[PDB]
């Protein structure tokens, strides 16, 4: 009985990405 | 492009079986949805032709014949009526136990018609429900294997591992390609259901309750 | 009511700009 | 054993409460999967066995030694049968009275089946919500305690972080990859509960209307 | 080992503070909330076990005032409903339809009363759930972009004052997912534990109910 | 306000149009709440008050003691009162159907309660779901300026396209400002303002009750 | 102002959004005013009824402007209609005309409805799809430049961002036809359940006026 | 009723690839 969609995370996955591609 | 032969023998099996979900789920759209329209188009119909006025001796004499032609309401009319006149020649010791048990006959009749009515839905709960979740562990399995690659080339140059985080990228983009279109079906197609079952409630206690006032009478 | 309309957004404004100072005392 | 097995300083715990999510739901599907199926099995044999010519006292009588293995709707016929041989054998209140206790007997026995029936499922939810969470809760830790502890201020030499940076990243492959069958298994048992439910509702309205009917006459 | 605030701009300061003792309430709540609902829940099974124990309809009542105030749950709608009704039936109140409905709203109310009562800080749980991933991500990007702006003054890839800004990202995604579980923890269980404890709530209305519903047509 | 300047207008004006509505938000936030908070008591006093003894036309004679500024269930008291005995006058509608009319002066009245408490919730759902897309609806603007702007110049490899999508970024930062008190205040007063709903519709049914009794005995 | 430089897909992806963007702000204006104007009818017919008016009076007046009689009145007509008509089949309960009368009511409620939102559904499904479309958009754009960046390795610095954008306008014009679409939605809907609770009011005490006192007459 | 923010992926990915160049 679920009707939504979780998002946080698809996105936590990319922000780390950018992080770790700061440096 | 195709830009497939690149990878690492599972993240496109993982792009293979995304596909074949949305293929899969699209296909079940089509035919949910054609379906529930050719249902909705004989609600009224059948809502008509019962309250037109004729007798109900007679709407059921013109059925009995198309019984396992019946679908839908004329399932359950026909399955109900059959119990009534069942039970009420055979116990003629229920004053007013027969309304119940057409009630009754009407309600099983009821539950298998949407056990019918909504079948493949759940599919469809549970596709859109996962599509992001699978997608996102493809790309971690995609990035994994690019980084485990970059162990050993100096100055840790960061452009040569392109093509795997390119696609691993491609993979949670694919990964959420199923997520949208499913749940928006789930829910689209579930209000539908869900006043197709309402219209059959109100016609449950109408038909209940106009039993109830004739059932005796005889 | 909008006098005590106005009024609360005078308090949020002055949130608001003591918000955005310390942001420039941050920057 | 694939690529590492070196167990690092905080995947003692982290990784290692995650597989133990994942064990106990892949042994939880199979285990509510089986007794979920029997379950309904017998339930529906209960049902379509109800409505032959045997009346409520020889069916009792009957199931009467049947004790342990009596469970499922037989645990709600033998409640409220024993419920209401105890009040109309202590005749002190209204023919019509029995019914409350009945009711009472019939609702406790259904939420006694239901309890042990879905036992898990709630923790099914639970591993489904906390899959992800648990999964990126670490992973920032690891990468900050990788390169926040490092050698130099500078030390531009940076190909041993990479690897770091996998490990680290470890904790969300594997945290998500409980969500799957977690979900998969939340909802999929889910809709099996509420056909569940529904048909033990529908079986207690069988039993509440026989007997407010019968205990007029018998 | 935890010097985060040392090293700290007011923004991330802002955001840590908003959100640690924020997850500490969610524990506490998480606390009082188990506590008051397993009391509540063990309450529940003795007093429907004494509803038809042979205590006779008046007999609990006058056995209710010794812990009159400190009364909860389903005996405090049992002796608002049952006090008031023997209010109204000591005076003439004839129509027996009167009298029912009478003890019908007090049941309801006192219910309601108890339901909320009981039921109290548990939106605040979804609320959180909903928005410490969101406040850890704007955390984040605010730090990518200070130093992301300050990246355009030089022209090496220095990476040497972008580093507080990767930790004030990381600090700021970690807060946010921190009290992301145990939000979730609470908001369905505690809601559906709720959803039961209404279910047999109103069994005992109903139930209590139809009991003086007969007593008023006895007498 | 230092690093904020960007040369495209839009930048100024979308930032200024989410701090006008910042401060919108907040302040509908603060007022309604307070006001909410006010009006929910005043509800449980009259509850109390009402039933502890005392005379329909006692209570009515108060409220006339206090006129022209009456807000709550004391309005809805006062004017399903008045309509009742304006009504019930003599040469009027019959004693089972005066209580209809009376049903509906106090439900409009009922109804006029809830927008003028309920005035400014919808605009929080209007402005919460806009402000990230009205976020990105900038950055991707601003984004476009810069890389068509990087198009042209050679080489300054990552050395001047920061504030083209910085000052986009914070595009996006001041979306998510916008987006997290509205939707919660528009969550938190909606389940308020229902139990209210709740509260004076049950009222309504119970004094229906109550004035059908009246009509009975007057 | 790339357009013509958009691949064919770009091109199809550009051009519904365009079209579903100014169909919903067409459907806002249109439904809007005729919502306001429904309203504004239903409260003026309200006003009317409970104003001493015989009930025989307005089926009268509604048989005067039948044809063009569109708003919560036709509620009314279609129940006198209905009650009329059994009536004259004189075999008949007390309690059975009522029944049909409450059906015939009802559907012309849902009538009513379904003539009162039409669009509204469309724009929740766009505003749920939308950057879905803007995801495809961006997909196709950067895979098909990534093409030209594997055709030659320089580094290629300089010469990508203008694809990105090329790229990212998709998803710009896609969250830009959302917008009105997502703030119109919720407007709309609460409005719909409101007039939705009138009309259910109005049948409930029509039906019980019926069943009380027209079964005399 | 509920925060969507499911585009800002693809600023996830614009501003990713403006790196590996």
């Amino acid at each position: 009985l679920k009707s939504e969609i979780n998002i946080v995370p698809l996105l936590d996955v990319l922000l780390v990405l950018l992080l770790i591609f700061m440096a | 492009l195709d830009l497939f032969l690149k990878a690492s023998l599972l993240v496109k099996l993982i792009m293979l079986i995304l596909i074949g979900f949305s293929i899969a789920s699209w296909a079940i759209i089509i035919q949910r949805t054609r379906i529930l329209n050719a249902a909705a188009r004989e609600a009224e119909a059948f809502e008509d032709k019962f309250w037109s006025g004729i007798e109900l001796s007679r709407l059921y004499q013109e059925s009995q014949g198309k019984r396992d032609n019946l679908t839908g309401s004329e399932q359950i009319f026909y399955s109900g009526f059959k119990e009534f006149v069942r039970l009420h020649r055979a116990n003629s010791h229920a004053p007013e136990a027969v309304v119940e048990g057409a009630s009754r006959a009407m309600r099983i009749s009821m539950n298998r018609e949407l056990e019918n009515l909504e079948t493949h839905i759940p599919f469809l709960g549970t596709v859109g429900s996962i599509s992001p979740y699978i997608g996102l562990f493809g790309t971690v399995w995609g990035i994994m294997h690019a980084f485990i690659a970059l162990g050993a080339v100096k100055q840790a140059t960061l452009q040569m591992v392109a093509p795997g985080i390119a696609e691993a990228l491609i993979a949670t983009a694919i990964g959420l390609f199923a997520a949208i279109p499913a749940v928006m079906a789930y829910n689209r197609l579930n209000q539908r259901v869900n006043k197709l079952e309402l219209n059959y409630d109100n016609f449950m206690e109408e038909f209940t309750a106009i039993l109830h006032r004739q059932a005796f009478t005889v | 009511q909008n006098d005590k309309l106005k009024r609360a957004i005078i308090i949020s404004a002055v949130l608001h700009v003591i918000l955005f100072a310390a942001l420039i005392w941050s920057s």
